């Protein structure tokens, strides 16, 4: 679509923006993100690459806190990712404040690609370059797993990869009864599909990112901690080989 | 044909002066479904042709031909949503300048506002010019009043002319038809003549539409109305 | 009692001849108590709209309303001249219904005007 | 962010801290020491005040007087250019110190030095924008330039009078009296006329508050000295 | 890199744009100032007069205030709205500071306002330059002459627009302390360098002169035509 | 991206072309097609149904968040056809300005006047060059007080009309052709006829034998004027009533 | 500074390349003298 | 003529300007006994029930104090008379293009709604109290707004210098369900007792009003309804 | 160096779009104005002369902006609509602020800066009207003054504007005498100088307007000549070239 | 300070309208004897009473909009439509009102029938076919004028009895340099009458 692909505000000869469709293609361009949803909660999981052996463990953190409740797991353009958790973190705190309670996880998902749809309107700023999935629990609305693209299309789902091998993990996770398991298995099995799809070759020494938020953390957003990381990290190893 | 981008610039002029994106606009206009205004010595004739001519479309529902006042009524030929948002705008500046002065807005000064508006949208830029050219139809004074506004903001009074698809061999059909001294149900006859003149097919009352001014005021044909006249 | 005399630092300048007759003694407080209410109404209706979409819809929904305002509020008429305010009255919500702002002290007939290109450039913020 | 940016309101709702018709917005109003130090253009009930001064022209320069002695009735806002005070300190003070950079920035941009009137009208103007909001303003801009001696009263209520002979204070009745003078009087005769007409204030008093000597002044033409 | 946008650098480091404002300068009619002891000078011509045209409507000199005037060359539109900006700022700066304006201090208010137009290329430059004379509040002669870049400089005498070359190396070389000693040298002088670009001299050269203390005087054509017979008495 | 406008006569959208098209708003209309998603609305005597198709082409994808038909007010239903973003954005304004005119007014939103001032913003979007139409058409429902059931169409070039059979998406002139046919005959569908229409003028142009899944149904009735959307037994109750007959 | 003078009918005073900022500051200039003169104004405010 | 003391371009609306001075010199004149000019009131009995299939407005007469503000909705004002006047005509113009755009005959809680938001915008400061009072698609509806902003949708309302009588005789006389006549007797009786020591009447009937053809503008027509001398000068012109 | 923009100079300082904008009205009817000792005149050419328009507003292109001044447009005609109407505002807003009527030139410079102002300003198309103004005051007395896109005015003694204009300018300038001009033989001169640069077709008085501006007992009577007084003059010229052929 | 005292009358195809003059004052203060009827049209006047800042302000700002209107539409103002002018303007202050009370006398340039108006300072029309005052003497004058109006007047009796109005009602014994101009309007001339009353 050359020619019509400059602005977010054009229109190819057959109803396709294309700066949007770059967009997504930008969010390929990064290392992969996985959320599985749980009979009790959710799990997210990211093959974290380490830049350098001089970052402090931690930084370049992909696996945010948006409130509470909420956790949100990102890929794509890593400054356009922080600034879309510090919209959703702004938007969670603003519904607590008018309404006094949390905020639903379909309306934070709701607020958030409706802002990033509006970025994809004008010749003013350009669409973001950056897929996100947001997961929560409540005991009054089980567990809930979101992901936004750079268009603004959310959707609710039961397993969700973005990134480079949304794919492959895609074809990973669809091997699951996600719907009756409880967070552990799933944190194991989130830590074998990011090391399936890891290309170990091309991409080089990743470090895994996993998170949860269930009835194991009585609906608040964690790290999972650093025992249950490491008997994950060993049960990914030894079904790789 | 992209001459020297002169042809893609609202506000260059080319280097013979002209405008060539407001006759462009024009070309919308031309594109447009015929319209026939005939003034009478007792009335004015708005008939045009409906886009809408499937058996699936409400017909309490929207209309080319609409009264700004009781005594003033347009039909357009262009673009039907930029023809909605100045028919918005001519009622509420009907509106203002009763409340204003207390008596009902003649058809030329409301022609005037109306084209000044268009005309504020073909001089700036990042902006685009409105696809409609307008007839305004009102009786003041017991006196009938024709006028048409362009896309430009360039309004002309009319006795009889013809706007939208083949309005050059309508305006032709006109002068050979239209006397002065016509009355308004003779210039109804001319009118859905002039349009059955250039009319794809079988003209019926539910895919013309008519409006007629007279010293009772502005009023659209109902469909029966249309039908009888049609009868004839 | 104000305070505020920016004072630390009044050295602002301005001309004379085009300040007319400015009396900040009085600008504390207003004429009417209408007064303010009056000449900022289309800008509290504007906050009082952007306040409900966003604490009901979220951010992107006053940034969107403000983004189309400011388009259309661009493509217009230079400032010495009055302009129609179609596309913006079409988006406010204006276009069926007139104020007394329409019909009292017309704009379009003024009554005073200064010059061209005094009122382009202070609408540029240039002064 | 990129849009709220390309906005440029700023408005508090296109921000963060926004919970109804406004909440925290961005601190609850709570803000820092100012953005903007000096160096650049950015319930108390004691103020202090003033008493007794003259002031005449001449042929030979200008000459304040002021009741003697501690506090302060004369600001030296240059070497060329004088001001007595009258009614608030702090308001003679901050004003008369605003002309004298005025008065720089002049000099320094037209490399020639500004004329009293100029210099009395800045002052004026910049005293009657806050006319009626209680400034108690009194100077006296005195100073010599290519027109000769100057002397003007510019006052916080708008006045400003150019005249070869002033008084303020309370001596000011005895003190414009004992002012029977000549534009022609040598410059020992002049100093002699000030001393005693501060002296027929005082000959009611003595050394003491806003009491001493007579802080006399000579505006000549390259710039001001003090007699004594 | 090039030309067409007002406020963009060429690679050589030239801004481009005002540079063809000021070639807009160049085509203008020829203005001549002289500034002399107590007499202040303008002449401009008049290019191509139509017979059938109101002269006192396309005047090229103008009154900015009693001490000071002003003739330029350019586009006569841009002109006109420059010299109602210097005329409102006289006045202004009367009610400021009570002193007459400088003849400096209006060259720099109408070079900061031609300056002010260089920016922004969503803004157009001045295609004028001016020669403002005048007398100062001391009685000082003043020259002054602005260019559409907001760049100004004090002469001795000048001249801008077509010719102003000519007449540049004309008063090089014929001003002098002796030229300058009475009111009518001074205007001869004028006159003189006006010659050097007008064919058929004196219906087509529009003087004005400037005494200290006295208002700005338009000669009439039949003072100019007076000076120009003694020039040509003075020929031999 | 930043600023200017694209030259060329179907480039930018206040570019007119020689022929007076806005090209621009045209292919906002082939937008509509990006989804490849059909959607027929119908109105009957005393109701109006809306059915669009359902794909969800992912078995991990929860499928009770893949929806067109939303709710603009308590009263008025709509199906959105086009870009999904850009339909959820449109529901959204909808939803604010028919909130505005209760507030306003002291009475809910009509229908007609419900699309009129989504045309009117979406007019004012294809005349000015910052902003793009949005691609996609949104099909509003309703029952009014004393006219009836209503169905009415915007799209993306700010045109209006109300309709008493209409369709948006891949097959519109194929349903439409089917609609046309069946209105010719006779329109008086008392409330089940209406939604085997819809439902085979859905299954028709498409040539698919529908699932209670593969289908959305939304329904207004004079009787029960809310916006009600049916669940899948109700769906299947109708698909297993028009298959025996 | 080098003046470079363009022509002798022009007052030297008038183009001076060196200026004062404050009586312990002083400035030389050389480029577009235009921007150079609203930096040396600039400079003038800021020492006041 | 461009005033060199303009900057922006002006705006519409109230005025403002004369406030200050006017403050100033009432207090002046009032201490010299100067008389002002005063605004006219019209203080008279305005009352209105609702019947069976429709209402009835009543008001005191000479003049007109009954308003058209719909072929459906009409309003008696009590207040100042030019406040009543123009709130009216403003919601009459209003109404009129709501109603055009619709193509239907309007509400009278849209009147009522636009009336009590304008009347709180203008913070009692306009003083206009109103007996609104129409027939919709809806019912028959009377409301009374007052001068603050605040409206009461009644049965039978009365507001002026009467209104404790009118209001005593509607207590005493009025059901739900009347008809045409009896209403108009009781608001009548109501607005004599109320006047007693003409009387207009509008009579919007639901039978007389069709909800269901497409509204068509109305046609209006207007309102407002010895010693000797020595001529010392006389100038005739044309 | 191009002439996309307004806010733009060729590298010899021309300003293309503004001169792009003064060609736009030699396609416009050609507008003549002439100067008399007691009077001034505005002949303008009948452009919309179609079968089917309607009898019009008193004139077509002459329009009272005063009770002492009219104007005559040649150009674009909504730029021309929006123009007269701030001319006419310009005037009161004079006579609001001094109670003395606008003087002719004070009037014809606002609204050149105003037309200058748009050919500055980027992103604003220049005004494409010349237009022509005629009137009284107290100063200068009958006074008739030109104006063209870029802001530019001057007054003249005869002029002409728009199609046609440079053959009507050296007719004028040939038979224009100063000094000894009534308002009959400006009309006699107006009448054959239209004549001679409208011939595109014959002279008729339906396809020109003439307005006089005047001064009657100390009233100005600006007056547009009713059709059976032009067929009289064109008469009197026909008559006065048949005599001077033979 | 002494507003003043406007009047008007119908007759027979023909009005009256009338203001005092106050021939002999030497008075101070704010300004007393001011013009107070202005011509608005061929046959049209209109009268101001009340503050004479607010009656010159009012004149002023009314012939600016009126003469934008007869430009504009080209035609020459109706009585009624004036009255609507005057009463927009009134009311867009309002707030703060001019502290004027007009009186519309006219004459319709189409059949020449008689309109006679009177509004308050913010502007509410009282349109009646017999007589409009206008002033701080309202009252007597309002009862002068009820005794004596008689229908269908002719120019002569129109004279004769806004007269005899007028001075019977500024009367309070005090005539004493207190006048009356007198504005006939019919629909071939208007004649001017300034007059005093005998007494003096």
């Amino acid at each position: 679509g050359t020619g019509y692909d400059l602005s977010a505000s054009t229109f190819s000869p057959d109803g396709r923006v294309f700066q949007v469709e770059y967009a997504m293609k930008a969010v390929e361009n990064s290392s992969t993100a996985i959320g599985i949803r749980c009979k009790d909660g959710v799990v997210f999981g990211v093959e974290k690459l380490v830049l350098s052996k001089l970052y402090e463990e931690g930084s370049n953190k992909r696996l945010f806190n948006v409130d509470r409740h909420v956790g949100m797991a990102v890929a794509g353009l890593l400054a356009d990712a922080r600034s879309l958790a510090d919209i959703a973190r702004e938007e969670a705190s603003n519904f607590r404040s008018n309404f006094g309670y949390n905020i639903p996880l379909k309306h934070l998902a709701d607020r958030v690609a409706m802002y990033v749809h509006a970025y994809t309107l004008y010749s003013a700023v350009r669409p973001f370059g950056c897929s996100f999935m947001l997961g929560s629990y409540s005991v009054n609305d089980g567990a809930q797993l979101y992901m936004i693209d750079p268009s603004g299309v959310s959707y609710g789902y039961w397993g969700c990869a973005i990134g480079k091998a949304r794919q492959a993990a895609k074809t990973e996770i669809e091997k699951l009864q996600m719907k009756e398991m409880t967070c552990r298995d799933i944190v194991k099995e989130v830590a074998k599909i990011i090391y399936i799809v890891h290309d170990e070759v091309k991409d080089k020494a990743f470090e895994l990112e996993l998170s949860w938020v269930g009835e194991l953390t009585n609906g608040r957003h964690e790290i999972v901690p650093k025992d249950i990381r490491e008997e994950a990290e060993k049960y990914a190893k030894e079904s790789l080989k | 044909m992209a001459e020297r981008g002169y042809s893609f610039s609202l506000t260059t002029f080319s280097p013979s002066g002209k405008l060539v994106q407001i006759e462009y606009a024009l070309a919308a206009v031309a594109g447009g479904a015929p319209s026939v205004g005939i003034k009478a010595a007792n009335g004015v004739v708005l008939a045009t042709e409906k886009k809408q001519k499937s058996i699936l479309y409400d017909e309490r529902s929207v209309h080319k031909v609409e009264p700004i006042t009781k005594h003033i009524g347009l039909v357009y030929s262009g673009m039907g949503p930029d023809y909605r948002v100045l028919v918005h705008r001519a009622r509420k500046l009907a509106q203002q300048y009763y409340l204003v002065y207390q008596e009902p807005i003649p058809t030329a000064q409301l022609v005037q506002r109306v084209a000044s508006v268009m005309q504020e949208y073909t001089q700036s830029g990042g902006v685009r010019p409105f696809g409609v050219s307008l007839l305004i139809c009102g009786w003041n004074e017991g006196r009938p009043y024709l006028f048409q506004s362009d896309p430009s903001g360039a309004y002309f009074a009319w006795k009889a002319t013809a706007m939208g698809k083949n309005y050059v061999n309508g305006k032709t059909f006109l002068e050979k038809r239209y006397n002065e001294d016509l009355e308004l149900e003779d210039a109804i006859h001319t009118a859905i003549l002039t349009l059955k003149e250039s009319f794809e097919g079988q003209m019926t009352e539910d895919n013309i539409e008519v409006g007629i001014c007279n010293e009772a005021g502005f009023r659209r044909l109902t469909p029966t109305e249309v039908k009888d006249y049609l009868a004839a | 009692p104000v305070t505020e005399l920016s004072a630390s630092g009044p050295f602002e300048s301005h001309d004379l001849l085009r300040k007319g007759f400015s009396c900040v003694k009085n600008e504390l407080l207003p004429s009417h108590p209408l007064e303010l209410s009056e000449k900022n109404f289309q800008l509290n209706q504007d906050k009082m709209n952007f306040s409900t979409l966003r604490n009901i819809q979220g951010l992107f929904a006053p940034l969107k309303l403000q983004m189309e305002f400011k388009a259309v509020q661009q493509v217009q008429r230079l400032p010495f001249l009055s302009s129609s305010n179609l596309s913006l009255d079409v988006l406010r919500g204006n276009d069926e219904t007139i104020g007394f702002e329409d019909i009292l002290n017309d704009p379009s007939q003024s009554e005073v005007m200064g010059e061209p290109h005094l009122m382009v450039e202070y609408k540029l913020g240039l002064l | 962010m990129a849009l709220a940016s390309v906005l440029e309101r700023p408005l508090p709702v296109n921000q963060r801290g926004f919970f109804g018709l406004g909440g925290r917005a961005d601190l609850l109003d709570l803000g820092p020491g100012s953005l903007s130090d000096g160096l650049s253009l950015a319930p108390g009930i004691e103020m202090l005040h003033g008493t007794t001064t003259l002031a005449f022209k001449f042929r030979h320069g200008v000459i304040v007087a002021a009741d003697s002695r501690t506090v302060k009735k004369v600001i030296e806002i240059n070497p060329y250019l004088l001001g007595t005070m009258a009614g608030g300190a702090a308001d003679c003070s901050f004003w008369e110190r605003l002309l004298a950079r005025q008065c720089r920035i002049y000099e320094l941009r037209n490399k020639e030095r500004i004329s009293v009137a100029a210099a009395s009208k800045l002052l004026a103007n910049m005293v009657y924008q806050y006319k009626g909001m209680g400034l108690s303003m009194g100077t006296m801009i005195c100073g010599w330039d290519k027109r000769g001696p100057g002397l003007y009263y510019v006052d916080s209520e708008g006045n400003r009078i150019s005249g070869a002979t002033f008084s303020v204070g309370s001596g000011s009745v005895y003190a414009y009296g004992v002012m029977d003078r000549g534009y022609s009087y040598d410059l020992e005769v002049e100093q002699a006329y000030d001393l005693a007409r501060r002296a027929i204030y005082q000959a009611t008093y003595r050394d003491a508050y806003s009491g001493g000597a007579v802080n006399l002044y000579h505006v000549r033409e390259d710039g001001w000295i003090r007699v004594s | 890199s090039y030309d067409r946008a007002i406020t963009v650098f060429s690679p050589d480091g030239h801004l481009f744009q005002v540079e063809y404002a000021q070639e807009a300068v160049k085509k203008g009619s020829t203005a001549v100032g002289v500034r002399g002891r107590d007499i202040v000078v303008l002449g401009v011509e008049k290019k191509s007069v139509a017979k059938l045209q109101d002269e006192r409507t396309v005047r090229k000199i103008c009154a900015l205030d009693d001490n000071v005037c002003m003739a330029f060359a350019g586009l006569t539109a841009d002109a006109r709205i420059v010299i109602n900006r210097a005329r409102v700022e006289c006045q202004s700066h009367r009610l400021t500071v009570e002193d007459p304006v400088t003849v400096e201090y209006i060259t720099r208010y109408i070079a900061s306002l031609k300056q002010r137009y260089t920016q922004s290329n969503g803004r157009r430059p001045f295609g004028i330059s001016a020669l403002i004379v005048g007398f100062d509040f001391d009685g000082t002669p003043r020259l002054y002459q602005t260019d559409p870049s907001g760049t100004y400089h004090a002469w001795k005498a000048n001249a801008i627009g077509r010719g102003a070359k000519s007449v540049r190396e004309f008063l090089e070389k014929n001003y002098t302390d002796e030229a300058i000693e009475t009111d009518d040298l001074t205007i001869k002088l004028v006159i003189k360098a006006l010659l050097e670009v007008v064919q058929s001299g004196g219906k087509n050269i529009e003087l004005a002169v400037m005494r200290r203390d006295q208002s700005l005087k338009i000669l009439n054509p039949e003072e100019i035509e007076k000076y120009v017979a003694e020039i040509e008495k003075e020929k031999e | 991206m930043s600023r200017g406008s694209s030259a060329g006569f179907d480039r930018h959208i206040t570019i007119f072309s020689p022929e007076g098209r806005l090209y621009q708003v045209e292919y906002a209309f082939k937008a509509i097609n990006q989804g490849g998603l059909t959607s027929v609305a119908v109105r009957g005597k005393d109701c109006a149904v809306i059915v669009t198709q359902k794909k969800v082409p992912d078995k991990l994808l929860d499928s009770s968040t893949v929806t067109h038909l939303f709710k603009i007010t308590e009263n008025i239903g709509c199906v959105m056809t086009g870009m999904t973003a850009d339909s959820r954005s449109q529901v959204q304004r909808a939803r604010y300005e028919a909130a505005n005119w209760k507030y306003k007014y002291g009475y809910e939103i009509p229908v007609d006047m419900l699309c009129k001032r989504i045309a009117d913003i979406s007019q004012v979007y294809t005349q000015n060059a910052e902003m793009r139409p949005l691609g996609c058409c949104m099909i509003l429902i309703g029952i009014d007080e004393e006219q009836g059931p209503q169905v009415y169409k915007c799209d993306p070039a700010g045109y209006y009309c109300g309709f008493k059979a209409t369709a948006a998406g891949v097959k519109q002139t194929e349903s439409t052709s089917f609609l046309e046919k069946k209105v010719k005959k006779k329109f008086d569908w008392t409330f089940e006829q209406t939604v085997e229409t819809a439902i085979t003028c859905l299954s028709t142009v498409l040539s698919i034998d529908f699932k209670p899944s593969e289908i959305e149904v939304g329904v207004v009735t004079v009787e029960n004027p809310k916006f009600r959307i049916l669940t899948e037994a109700e769906i299947d109750a109708h698909l297993v009533a028009l298959a025996e007959r | 500074v080098e003046k470079r003078i363009t022509s002798p009918l022009m007052e030297p005073s008038s183009i001076e390349k060196i200026v004062e900022i404050d009586a312990h500051i002083g400035c030389a200039m050389s480029g577009l003298i235009a921007d150079a003169k609203t930096l040396i104004d600039k400079a003038r405010v800021e020492t006041q | 003529m461009a005033a060199v003391s303009v900057y922006a371009p002006p705006v519409g609306g109230f005025s403002f300007d004369n406030c200050r001075r006017n403050a100033v010199l009432e207090a002046d004149f009032a201490k010299r006994g100067y008389k002002l000019p005063k605004v006219r009131k019209t203080g008279t009995t305005i009352a209105g029930v609702v019947y069976k299939d429709g209402i009835v407005l009543g008001a005191d007469t000479n003049c007109s104090k009954i308003h058209f503000i719909s072929p459906n909705i009409y309003c008696c004002g009590a207040g100042t008379a030019a406040d009543t006047d123009m709130t009216t005509q403003l919601i009459s113009s209003n109404l009129e293009l709501h109603s055009l755009s619709t193509g239907r005959l309007p509400r009278v809680v849209t009147a009522n709604r636009m009336l009590k938001q304008m009347l709180f915008r203008y913070q009692g400061y306009i003083g206009a109290a109103l007996v609104l009072g129409g027939v919709d698609v809806t019912g028959p509806h009377l409301y009374s707004i007052y001068p603050h902003g605040s409206t009461d949708k009644l049965p039978y309302v009365t507001m002026g210098s009467g209104s404790l009588a009118a209001m005593a005789v509607f207590e005493d006389k009025f059901r739900p369900d009347m008809e045409e006549e009896e209403a108009k007797n009781l608001v009548s009786e109501a607005i004599a007792a109320g006047i007693f020591n003409n009387i207009d009447l509008c009579v919007i009937s639901k039978n007389k009003l069709d909800f269901l053809r497409p509204y068509t503008v109305p046609n209006k027509k207007g309102t407002r309804l010895t010693t000797a001398v020595l001529t010392e000068k006389i100038t005739p012109l044309e | 160096r191009y002439d996309s923009r307004t806010t733009i100079f060729s590298p010899e300082g021309r300003l293309y779009q503004v001169e792009y904008a003064m060609e736009a009205i030699g396609h416009a009817g050609t507008c003549l104005g002439i100067l008399a000792n007691d009077g001034v005149l505005l002949a303008a050419e009948r452009r919309n002369i179609h079968k089917l328009l309607d009898e019009v507003f008193f004139s077509e292109k002459i329009y009272k902006l005063n009770e002492d001044m009219a104007c005559s447009v040649a150009g674009i005609t909504s730029d021309a609509n929006v123009l007269t109407n701030e001319l006419r505002l310009i005037a009161q807003r004079y006579l609001l602020q001094y109670q003395e009527p606008i003087p002719c030139e004070q009037l014809v410079t606002a609204l050149c800066d105003i037309k200058q102002a748009y050919t500055q300003f980027g992103g604003k198309r220049p005004f494409g009207v010349s237009l022509l103004y005629i009137g009284w005051d107290k100063h200068y007395g009958f006074q008739l003054y030109q104006s063209d896109p870029s802001g530019n005015y001057g007054g003249w003694k005869a002029t002409c504007i728009g199609n046609n204009s440079a053959a009507a300018v050296s007719m004028l300038k040939q038979d224009y005498k100063e000094g000894e001009m009534t308002l009959k033989s400006a009309l006699a001169l107006a009448i054959k100088v239209l004549n001679k640069t409208m011939d595109v077709s014959k002279l008729s008085a339906e396809k020109v307007e003439i307005a006089t501006l005047t001064r009657e007992n100390g009233k100005t009577v600006i007056r547009v000549l009713k059709q059976k007084e032009v067929e009289q003059l064109i008469k009197k010229h026909e008559e006065e070239e048949a005599k001077a052929e033979r | 300070y002494n507003g003043g005292a406007v009047m008007a009358m119908k007759g027979k195809n023909c009005v009256a309208i009338a203001a005092d003059r106050r021939f002999g004052i030497q008075a101070q203060m704010v300004t007393t004897d001011f013009q107070k009827i202005f011509p608005m049209g061929d046959r049209l006047y209109i009268g101001l009473a009340g503050l004479a800042t607010d009656v010159q302000t009012v004149a002023q700002r009314l012939k600016f909009r009126l003469n934008l209107y007869e430009l504009k539409e080209g035609r020459q103002i109706k009585p009624y439509t004036l009255m609507s002018m005057v009463a927009n303007l009134l009311y867009e202050k309002r707030f703060g009102p001019y502290y004027t009370e007009p009186v519309i006398a006219g004459l319709d340039p189409k059949t020449f029938k008689p309109f006679i108006c009177s509004l308050d300072l913010i502007g509410c029309p009282m349109v009646t076919d017999d007589f409009v005052v206008s002033g701080t003497c309202a009252e007597q004058m309002y009862g002068m004028c009820e005794s004596l109006w008689e229908p269908n007047m002719d120019p002569d009796h129109l004279f004769e009895t806004i007269s005899q109005a007028m001075l019977n009602a500024v009367d309070r014994d005090a005539v004493s340099g207190m006048g009356v101009i007198v504005h006939i309007i019919e629909k071939d001339k208007i004649t001017t009458r300034t007059l005093k009353a005998r007494m003096d």
